[PDB]
């Protein structure tokens, strides 16, 4: 809870800063999740 | 310690020639550079896993 | 199929087992929207153009046009039009581009002096009379005029500066004529050594050869849209479809996205409307007085999962950042790509 | 042949310019975007003219204009760049209705007021006409104005807000962004400026901005890149 | 970014210049984006090491 | 270096030619100084790591 | 300018004027100048 | 040089004739005669 992610590569559905999105810069998520590093 | 970093994936064809254009015919006289770039993201995002 | 693909992207025959990121999809455009304001009256052109008698070099005449359709392929020919060198824009593409202020000038100059009238480039009608600036966008318009200009004793109401203290500044008019100092006494209304009369006047008869004769010179500097657009195109209108992926032109801005509610809370001097980059975002219709916002058709990244060509032939695709209820279903027709 | 009034000299004192000044420079909307702009803007805690009076003040790159009037007594502007009959001068006056704006080259007299109108005693040649709504609205009553003449066009900012602000030089704080009214593509030469009937006189510069655009697209702060 | 260019954006160049002149200008900002793609990968790379 | 133009000097291109084609014979030495530094800020982020 | 004989028109010289400065500043002091109208580059931009 | 296909067409405008370039537009481009856009060849007239 104290470090913000920026997008942490999830689906996408007043604009947020994720309108990088539309010019081409996608963000993949991890392979392992947070559930298995814990 | 820092681990990982995020994976960044950049489309060519939608960056430099904003998909509104034809400009894309343009880009495929100029060699190969979107390739190796988008290896070398490719790469990466293999190696911060 | 994406195996092939796959192997097209590799450049080889023989796919290892991995996934591999191929190239992406495209929602396509199916129709095309062309919107144009309401205007449908004629640019005063037979006024500016087919004129009686224009001005001198030193006083030239500005002619706003505003809210007006204007009609360059009549321009063609009202007049023989021997030169039509356009600066910063094609003049075949003139007739599909939307203006904001177009300012028109008129003056007739010698015919040796049509490279002068041009930007960057001095001498003298252009850097005592008449200076264009290093980014002047708009065409520079000279015909021959010897047989409407030119009397047999000469035309005497033509006149230049040859005697100017500094270069002028663009756009600028001198009509104010004085003895010019260039030297040590005061003139005080005496024409002698280094006191000149500025305005020098013309001569035009007909026995000149081809370089000397008067040319009757329309500068039509253009100011594109920044603002909403007055003078248009011969372009007709359609109809405005909304919630589907169109290529929309409106007033010369062009793209291709989808156009839906913005609910946005514009005020009344905008038009356009950007995002955190300077991209259109949002959009105003010239008809309809509404506001739209733009955004980009449905793609995303394309990832093909196989098992090797040692193995199988079937594959697996993933629609990297695309929900499922948003899958592309429109192969039916891909005939209509 | 003129009704002139003489008037007491009162030499001008000068207050301050906290955040007041600032327009939309452009037509575009923009929300919950910082932005930079190189436009001609006032600088930030900077002296303007306070007057109690139609003084012969210059122009010389745009003029910032402020008043604080419960009763409409400033009513008019006039600009110019010689009022002596030889060149064009813009007119801009309020009445009941409407708002007519003539480029003439005027003959008027040297300190008018409007309720006689010795602002049009003599007229020749009408170059622009304009009937649009009135710029004004029909101790309180803060009108601000920002008058500028670049690229050929006479472009006109203004809010009006209803502001309970005490006796002394204590023009308020806060942010008000200007909202534009008209743009008239005139060509006009404007070296000097006069007023017509507690008003202001700012002076413009071209400065570095750094704005602040709401969700909304209301500017609601500017940072002055050189204070 | 303009690049040397009249319009950052890559729509209203096609169809205000002709064919001939509007490459002049499309490739001097397909090899500015180039360049600032090349510039993120570098750095993206140094970063990843 | 004068990367293709015409000189190496900013005012002896403005004392020579004309606005039209000095903006075609500075941009290629602007552009060369700006790839130059950015190779050499490169280098000292190699060097740095 | 400054000279004691002249030549005759159908014998004029042509002597050969060159490698110095060119002041022509010096055109002020004869008879009060009945002709100066050129026709090449302006009198302005002689010095330059 | 050395070239493959040599065509030669033959025809007579009056003027007009800075119509027949590739982009410029007019009654004998898309009408009377068309010059391609990758137009590799020479264009002489007479008097
Ligand atoms: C342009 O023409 C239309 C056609 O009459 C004018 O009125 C619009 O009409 C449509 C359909 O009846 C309405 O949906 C719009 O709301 C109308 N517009 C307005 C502003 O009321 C329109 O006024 C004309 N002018 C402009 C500037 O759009
Ligand atoms: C995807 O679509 C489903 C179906 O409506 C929805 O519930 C979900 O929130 C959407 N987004 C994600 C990230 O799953
Ligand atoms: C404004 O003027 C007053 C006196 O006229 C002076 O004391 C003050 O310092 C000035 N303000 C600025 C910011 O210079
Ligand atoms: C912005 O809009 C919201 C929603 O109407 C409103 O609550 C808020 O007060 C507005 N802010 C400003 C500064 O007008």
């Amino acid at each position: 809870n104290k470090v913000t992610l920026a997008d942490a590569g999830f689906i996408k559905q007043r604009d947020l800063i994720c309108a990088q999105k539309f010019k081409g810069l996608t963000v993949l998520p991890p392979l392992l999740t947070d559930e298995m590093i814990a | 310690l820092p681990v990982s970093m995020t994976k960044t994936s950049v489309d060519c064809t939608m960056y430099i020639c904003g998909d509104s254009t034809e400009c894309s015919n343009l880009l495929l006289q100029y060699g190969s550079f979107c390739t190796q770039l988008k290896r070398a993201l490719t790469g990466i995002a293999v190696e911060q896993d | 199929d994406p195996l092939s693909e796959t192997k097209c992207t590799l450049k080889s025959f023989t796919v290892e087992k991995g996934i591999y990121q191929t190239s992406n999809f495209r929602v396509q455009p199916t129709e095309s929207i062309v919107r144009f304001p309401n205007i449908t009256n004629l640019c005063p052109f037979d006024e500016v153009f087919n004129a009686t008698r224009f001005a001198s070099v030193y006083a030239w005449n500005r002619k706003r046009i505003s809210n007006c359709v204007a009609d360059y392929s009549v321009l063609y020919n009202l007049a023989p039009f021997f030169t039509f060198k356009c600066y910063g824009v094609s003049p075949t593409k003139l007739n599909d581009l939307c203006f904001t202020n177009v300012y028109a000038d008129s003056f007739v100059i010698r015919g040796d002096e049509v490279r002068q009238i041009a930007p960057g480039q001095t001498g003298n009608i252009a850097d005592y009379n008449y200076k264009l600036p290093d980014d002047f966008t708009g065409c520079v318009i000279a015909w021959n005029s010897n047989k409407l200009d030119s009397k047999v004793s000469g035309n005497y109401n033509y006149l230049y500066r040859l005697f100017r203290k500094s270069n002028l500044k663009p756009f600028e008019r001198d009509i104010s004529t004085e003895i010019y100092q260039a030297g040590n006494k005061p003139c005080n209304g005496v024409a002698g050594f280094n006191c000149y009369f500025p305005l020098r006047s013309y001569s035009f008869r007909p026995t000149y050869g081809v370089g000397h004769q008067p040319y009757r010179v329309v500068v039509l500097s253009f100011e594109l849209l920044h603002a909403p657009a007055t003078v248009c195109g011969p372009k007709k209108s359609t109809n405005l479809v909304k919630n589907k992926c169109v290529n929309f032109n409106f007033n010369g801005l062009k793209g291709t996205g989808v156009l839906t509610e913005s609910n946005k809370k514009f005020l009344p001097f905008q038009q356009f409307g950007r995002d955190i980059a300077d991209t259109t975002d949002a959009v105003r219709d010239p008809q309809t007085l509404e506001i739209l916002d733009i955004t980009p058709c449905s793609f995303g990244g394309v990832s093909v999962i196989t098992p090797g060509t040692n193995t199988s032939n079937q594959v697996a695709v993933l629609y990297q950042g695309v929900n499922c209820t948003e899958v592309p279903v429109a192969i039916h027709a891909d005939q209509l790509t | 042949c003129v009704n002139l009034t003489t008037r007491t000299q009162l030499p001008p004192a000068y207050t301050n310019s906290f955040t007041r000044g600032v327009y939309y420079p452009d037509k575009v909307f923009r929300s919950s975007v910082l932005h930079s702009t190189q436009d001609l803007f006032l600088p930030f805690f900077s002296n303007v003219t306070w007057f109690h009076d139609n003084p012969v003040l210059p122009f010389n790159d745009g003029v910032y204009f402020a008043s604080i009037e419960k009763s409409n007594i400033i009513r008019g502007w006039i600009f110019g760049t010689t009022l002596d009959s030889k060149t064009q001068s813009l007119l801009i006056v309020n009445n009941a209705t409407n708002v007519v704006i003539k480029v003439c080259e005027f003959q008027f007299c040297n300190d008018p007021f409007l309720d006689e109108f010795r602002v049009y005693s003599s007229a020749n040649n009408c170059t622009f006409e304009y009937v649009s709504q009135p710029f004004l609205m029909d101790f309180k009553n803060l009108r601000e104005f920002v008058f500028k003449n670049i690229d050929g066009y006479f472009k006109i900012y203004s809010k009006h807000t209803p502001i309970i602000v005490r006796e002394p030089e204590d023009l308020p704080q806060g942010f008000s962004a200007l909202e534009p009214l008209v743009d008239l593509p005139i060509g006009i030469n404007i070296t000097r400026f006069q007023t017509l009937l507690a008003y202001y006189v700012g002076y413009l510069q071209p400065r570095t901005f750094l704005l602040k655009y709401n969700e909304n697209g209301t500017i609601t702060d500017a940072v002055d890149c050189a204070l | 970014s303009k690049f040397g260019a009249i319009s950052s954006v890559l729509n209203d160049i096609f169809s205000r210049l002709d064919p001939p002149e509007a490459e002049v200008q499309i490739d001097r900002l397909i090899t500015g984006r180039l360049q600032s793609l090349q510039t993120y990968v570098t750095q993206q790379l140094i970063r990843a090491a």
